[PDB]
């Protein structure tokens, strides 16, 4: 029994040393006898690996006090219809020093917008997880074309985070004390999610006495929708999967039965807005 | 493609850590809330005879302990996040951590609450020999 969460993407034949290996399961095969691992005299640790580690599968399952839940129920969602924000992204695969995992190349959202991150990976060395660019390719076929030229029009993560929050601030702030990612098929946007979201308690904005919305790593501080310029990562936010409500084959197909105004133009943000738009007509129509 | 790492029994309380703004504050949380420890650790086989220091080389796990791999006990390593240290390095991955037999049910808390005498090298409260 094992998950693909924190697979290991290296092409690297051998696990690793018992003391830089995250776990049993990755420990060399040599070391392991006797139901658990051995220190080999002579053999070295290895002091100049990076193992692409991937961020696909995770469960926000948790129940903890004072954590509130990150996806809401269909009734929730609907009281903040306010709030909600269509999010699709568009992945590039993996490629030559590792492979087997998707990272965010285009982030699309129902208001519009779409933001192009350079192909960034969490990779594991003998001293921590560097979060760096990695080799990418976009998916072959006729239908990811269009990503071609996005491979070198990435921006850089920092400043892609920072994006998503001003415009989450600049379209909420009127509209919602938080925000509810309206997703299809969540695996993908929840991994993409890792990139710019935090969560903790509920805490209140340095600024006023609004429910933050907001954190900021340069001074570990939270703001409201109003007070988030320069602001980093978007903190609590909701989701629902809309996929989840009892639809069977495409996101195109189920919008397309209750609207005609929104074309397939191929990109993140269509879909973003085409699942916002599907979900307004199921729940208000 | 790719090899596996992780077990799905800690699926939960490594995806709540990877998110939180404060992991070692959502590990502590989770486990008050019930939740079980981190699994699927990197515990050694060895002789007991060693030197009970905290932070080694090789494995030193004396009678009173048990030997694991540095990295496997480190929240941070085991989420892949950022280490609070200044540079963003660990001090547990690549070096063996010595734990009392007492906490060895959770190797990740242990390492997270405790701290490592520098004078003597042994955990305070479970070796440290400095009063
Ligand atoms: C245990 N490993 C992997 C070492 O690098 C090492 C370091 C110092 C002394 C020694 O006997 C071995
Ligand atoms: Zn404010
Ligand atoms: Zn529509
Ligand atoms: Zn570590
Ligand atoms: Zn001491």
């Amino acid at each position: 029994n094992v998950t693909g969460l924190f697979k290991d993407c290296s092409k690297v034949i051998t696990g690793l040393h018992p003391t830089q290996a995250p776990t049993h399961l990755s420990v060399d095969t040599k070391f392991k006898t006797e139901g658990l691992c051995v220190d080999i005299p002579g053999i070295p640790k290895d002091m100049t690996y990076r193992r692409l580690i991937s961020m696909m599968g995770f469960k926000m399952n948790y129940q903890v006090n004072g954590y509130p839940n990150m996806f809401i129920t269909r009734e929730e969602a609907i009281r903040h219809v306010r709030a909600w924000i269509g999010f699709d992204v568009e992945g590039c695969h993996a490629t030559r020093e590792a492979v087997g995992t998707n990272l965010p190349l285009q982030l699309g959202f129902s208001t519009g917008v779409n933001l192009v991150a350079v192909p960034t990976g969490y990779v594991d060395t003998p001293n921590n997880t560097d979060f760096s660019r990695v080799s990418a390719k976009p998916p072959p076929g006729d239908q990811f074309k269009h990503l071609i030229p996005l491979m070198y029009k990435g921006l850089p993560w920092n400043v892609v985070r920072i994006k998503i929050v001003q415009m989450l601030s600049d379209t909420l702030k009127n509209l919602s004390d938080r925000v509810v990612f309206v997703l299809w098929a969540h695996g993908f946007e929840l991994t993409s999610m890792k990139y710019f979201v935090k969560i903790g308690p509920e805490r209140t904005c340095c600024l006023c006495d609004r429910r933050a919305t907001c954190f900021s790593t340069a001074s570990d501080t939270y703001a409201c929708w109003h007070h988030s310029i320069g602001f980093d990562y978007v903190y609590n936010p909701f989701m629902i999967d809309v996929q989840q409500w009892g639809f069977t084959g495409n996101l195109q197909s189920n919008h397309d039965l209750y609207c005609q105004v929104h074309g397939n133009a191929h990109v993140a943000s269509c879909d973003a807005i085409m699942t916002r738009c599907l979900a307004v007509h199921e729940c208000f129509v | 493609a790719g090899n596996a790492t992780e077990v799905p029994a800690n699926s939960t309380v490594l995806s709540f850590c990877a998110f939180a703004v404060d992991a070692a504050k959502a590990y502590k949380d989770y486990l008050a809330s019930g939740g079980q420890p981190i699994t699927n650790c990197v515990k050694m086989l060895c002789t007991h005879t060693g030197t009970g220091q905290a932070i080694t080389v090789t494995p030193e796990a004396n009678m009173d302990q048990e030997s694991f791999g540095g990295a496997s006990c480190c929240l941070y390593c085991r989420c892949h996040i950022d280490h609070p240290n200044p540079k963003g390095f660990c001090d547990l991955k690549g070096k063996y951590v010595q734990i009392p037999t007492t906490c060895a049910n959770d190797p990740v808390g242990f390492t997270l609450k405790n701290t490592v005498c520098t004078v003597c090298g042994m955990w305070k409260g479970y070796g440290c020999s400095c009063d």
